[PDB]
């Protein structure tokens, strides 16, 4: 009687003192989930059930889901990454002509679908416009037109960032590509998250750099946003 | 042809329990008293869960209880004096449900990894991980000490052998994700509820589907058996809840308000069944009166989403379990 | 003037009780810069419930008849108020700061034990200088004026020294304020910088909320508590320039603070919701 | 799988069922006989009460 108390209460004391040690390695992990959209090279990228990794930069512990054992058109199981630091996603831009309704579109419109979500509705997006290469040697290649018709009246932008030695065609299409997907994240959004879209190709090694600053960004932007001065 | 013929069938089947509606339930319980207001006060908080609250199960003893969060842990309390026993640290993060013996001596676990852990209490490691499964699981029922029935997002449902880690029988006939199920009080049969705003009536011992209920117009995310056995309730992210039978094979009463636009989480019954206890995405719990479509009762105690419930089994207490990471017993 | 000064008294406590009792009874507010606010609240609640009466009655009755030893007490419990209101402030800026500068170790760099820490160790801080030098006589003016004053049973004015009337200023103001200077600037700077990074990205699809709040965090706390901490130095280097009501008069304005900090660091929807709910 | 749909109905449509008076009146004769040992309608005292 007075003893079962006082063992239940050693028990106890025991448990809580290991519970405050996991609290300080939750607290000090970040969260990410990665996407794609089906053949899109999100493998070679995490290469340079459920899938996890752990990397660490500058003494920061990032760990990284990819879900690949569910595959369907309803996505039930997301409400879950809803406290998540930031969600990566991965659509190869050079597909705008393959058809197997083309790719590019269903890219968009799944990008759409999880821009407006309930529950993802505080969560920013790192958007990487992957296989820019051969999208180069294809539009060198003798029409983005034929499928886009809103390319017929679109010009490059004075704030741009044309890369030396460049086509000014294949900076044209580039810059009408990430646009598709800005104006959608700029349609509907309050402050509360941002995109930031990079070009990447397969020979990059600097992918993790990205990351690490736009987590950064990320969170910077949050504190500032709640503390009023933003 | 042969789609032809599935029109003609279905169109009797609303006939035949078209002429089965005498009356309506309703109707019969007007001259019941109304169960007037029903007041009830926390009694119990537990804190230690790092991350929010997915799941939770009573014991058959009602003094201990188990629940599951996605910081990767699986805690057993003691809702009498407050004092956490077990810590269970989980291999995957992603846990969608938990289960507790009708003895005691094992608990399972489930998630987004397809797989299903059970531990043992009474020896705590690993005991056996049963795989098979190619979508997330989303509910888990101890049958016996020896077998177990599950449900998964690959539309189907199983029942496994645990000595043998093998399946003893599937379940198939759903076109979406099932999710969530329910065990008999005899364990003779089961129900599921699926993303197809359908609900289904199983034989464990046959493994071949009886009937189907489709009143809903969503998702339906939670069901439960009235305590005879021969009613249940279902709930469904349109805010509603719905009450069916088994052997009028036709829904009796809807439980829904003007005033609730969210969607529905959990519902479960008492022990005499007259109450009917239904978690909601706007921060709190309604009681409802389960022969007069009334509400009777709001515990409006938690600061984000409730996410699991549960009534024990000798009736003294509620628990439930919400995304602020804490679990509260009402009395 | 007594409907005036009643009025002060009144404010200065409805509101600080109303934030201490809705950090306590509501869970998701218990949070490491909440306890700074938490600490504010309670100086300036004890300031208003303790040195302001007095000093309102003293003022009306132009006398003062609770004797030699409640005079010293209310004087310490004043500088006591004074100093540990202040210094919570630069707390709170340090806090943001730290916050913001660098987010990936603001977590490591702040811990519930370590805010406990840093409020006792600021709270022995101003005790250390108000009650042990004037408990002690060690402030004690030495002109004859001073010593009448001293020894009078009903008169009850205040006379210091240099030495204290430099080191209490000092230390009761100017090191909190370059520090919130310093703090307040680079956090601006910040904000400026991601302000001017979001324009270039996404501009075409498409600084007065950061200047308006640090203006008003910054112009409130100034404008009530400089002039005060200028006359203090000055009418101690050089004597007969500063008649007593102005130093009386500035005081109290530096006195109307305490009522202000409730509406600047508690506009959070959350403490709104809070304050709805009570 | 267009065969297999059409057996299932008929195997479920062929069952015999009661009209909803018989299973109203049931469900209303249990709750009516089992509401005396219910904690939760009637609060039940202090002494017996092990969570208070
Ligand atoms: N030229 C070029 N080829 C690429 C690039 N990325 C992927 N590929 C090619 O595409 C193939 C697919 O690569 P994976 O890493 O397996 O990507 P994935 O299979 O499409 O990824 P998932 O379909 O989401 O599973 C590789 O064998 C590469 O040869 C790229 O950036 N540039
Ligand atoms: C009588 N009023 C006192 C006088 C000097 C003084 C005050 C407050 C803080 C200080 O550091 C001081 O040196 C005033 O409240």
């Amino acid at each position: 009687q007075r003893n079962e108390e006082k063992a239940q209460r050693e028990a106890n004391k025991k448990i809580e003192k290991q519970l405050q040690k996991d609290k300080q390695v939750y607290r000090a992990t970040h969260r990410l989930l990665l996407l794609g959209a089906g053949e899109s090279g999100k493998s070679t990228i995490v290469k340079q059930g459920i899938f996890e990794t752990k990397f660490q930069v500058d003494k920061v512990n990032f760990h990284m889901f990819d879900v690949g054992g569910q595959r369907d058109e309803r996505r039930k199981w997301i409400q879950c990454f809803n406290d998540v630091t930031a969600i990566i996603f991965v659509v190869a831009s050079s597909s705008y002509n393959m058809v197997i309704t083309n790719r590019l579109q269903e890219a968009l419109n799944l990008f759409k679908s999880i821009w407006n979500n309930r529950w993802l509705r505080t969560i920013s997006v790192i958007l990487f416009l992957n296989k820019q290469d051969l999208l180069a040697e294809k539009v060198l290649a003798g029409k983005i037109e034929d499928y886009f018709p809103e390319f017929a009246r679109y010009t490059t932008p004075e704030d741009a960032t044309p890369e030396p030695g460049e086509d000014p065609r294949v900076t044209r299409a580039k810059y009408f590509i990430r646009d598709e997907f800005l104006r959608i994240s700029t349609a509907s959004g309050d402050g509360r998250h941002y995109c930031y879209p990079h070009f990447t190709c397969a020979v990059d090694t600097e992918n993790i750099r990205r990351v690490f600053n736009d987590c950064r960004d990320i969170i910077q932007r949050m504190h500032l946003r709640q503390y009023e001065l933003l | 042809q042969l789609r032809q013929e599935a029109e003609q069938l279905k169109n009797q089947i609303r006939d035949a329990r078209k002429a089965c509606a005498d009356a309506t339930l309703s109707q019969i319980t007007n001259n019941i008293d109304p169960v007037g207001r029903i007041q009830m006060r926390t009694r119990r908080t537990l804190r230690g869960h790092l991350a929010k609250i997915y799941a939770m199960h009573w014991g058959t003893d009602s003094r201990l209880l188990v629940s599951a969060s996605q910081d990767g842990k699986l805690i057993i309390w003691d809702s009498y004096t407050t004092n956490k026993v077990h810590a269970i640290p989980l291999r995957s993060s992603w846990v969608m449900t938990c289960a507790y013996a009708p003895s005691g001596n094992y608990v399972a676990c489930g998630g987004l990894d397809n797989i299903c852990s059970i531990y043992n209490l009474k020896t705590v490691r690993v005991s056996r991980e049963l795989a098979g499964h190619t979508g997330y699981l989303s509910c888990c029922r101890f049958l016996d000490d020896n077998q177990i029935v599950t449900s998964s997002g690959d539309t189907t449902c199983a029942l496994w052998d645990i000595e043998t880690g093998q399946q003893t029988t599937t379940f198939t006939g759903h076109t979406g994700d099932v999710m969530s199920l329910s065990l008999a009080p005899d364990t003779r049969l089961f129900v599921s509820g699926a993303c197809d705003a359908s609900a289904k009536l199983w034989d464990v011992r046959e493994g071949m589907c009886r009937q189907t209920f489709t009143g809903h117009e969503s998702d339906i995310n939670a069901i439960c058996f009235f305590p005879n056995g021969n009613a249940f309730a279902t709930g469904s992210d349109d805010a509603t809840c719905r009450l069916f039978d088994l052997r009028a094979d036709q829904e009796l009463m809807t439980y829904s308000h003007d005033n609730i636009i969210c969607g529905i989480t959990s519902v479960s019954f008492s022990k005499s069944g007259r109450l009917l206890l239904a978690g909601y995405d706007d921060f709190n719990c309604n009681v409802w009166d389960a022969l007069k479509a009334d509400r009777a009762g709001v515990l409006a105690g938690h600061d984000n989403r409730v996410s699991c419930l549960g009534v024990t089994d000798d009736g003294m207490a509620v628990a439930t379990g919400s995304w602020d990471s804490f679990l509260k017993i009402w009395n | 003037m007594g409907i005036v000064m009643s009025l002060i008294v009144l404010a200065i406590v409805f509101g600080n009780v109303l934030v201490i009792t809705a950090i306590a009874k509501f869970e998701r507010l218990q949070t490491v810069t909440n306890y700074f606010i938490t600490s504010l609240a309670c100086a300036d609640l004890v300031m208003g419930l303790a040195v302001v009466p007095f000093g309102a009655a003293h003022i009306l009755t132009k006398t003062w008849t609770f004797g030699n030893f409640w005079c010293e007490f209310w004087t310490s419990i004043d500088v006591l108020c004074v100093t540990a209101s202040i210094e919570t402030l630069c707390v709170i800026a340090v806090d943001r700061y730290f916050a913001i500068t660098s987010p990936f170790k603001y977590q490591s760099l702040l811990t519930k034990n370590k805010a406990r820490v840093i409020i006792l160790m600021v709270w022995i801080v101003s005790g250390l200088t108000s009650f042990l030098p004037i408990q002690m006589h060690w402030y004690r003016a030495t002109h004859q004026e001073a010593i009448n004053c001293y020894a009078e049973e009903t008169c009850c004015d205040f006379f210091t020294n240099q030495a204290y009337a430099i080191a209490s200023s000092i230390v009761s103001f100017y090191v909190p304020l370059v520090i919130m200077v310093f703090v307040y600037s680079r956090v601006f700077q910040e904000a400026k910088r991601q302000l001017q990074k979001i324009d270039k990205s996404e501009g075409r699809f498409h600084e007065h909320k950061a200047l308006k709040t640090l203006g008003i965090i910054m112009g409130t706390f100034t404008l009530c508590w400089l002039p005060f901490f200028i006359v203090n130095i000055v009418h101690v280097i050089q004597d007969n320039l500063i008649r007593k009501e102005v130093y009386i008069l500035l005081n109290w304005i530096g006195y109307v603070n305490s009522g202000f900090n409730p509406l600047i660091y508690c506009r959070s929807p959350d403490f709104r919701i809070a304050f709805q709910e009570l | 799988q267009a065969r297999k749909l059409v057996e299932q109905l008929k195997m479920e449509a062929n069952i015999d069922r009661i009209k909803v008076s018989k299973a109203a009146a049931d469900l209303m004769a249990y709750c009516e006989a089992h509401a005396k040992e219910d904690p939760l309608l009637t609060p039940v005292p202090a002494s017996e009460n092990p969570f208070r």
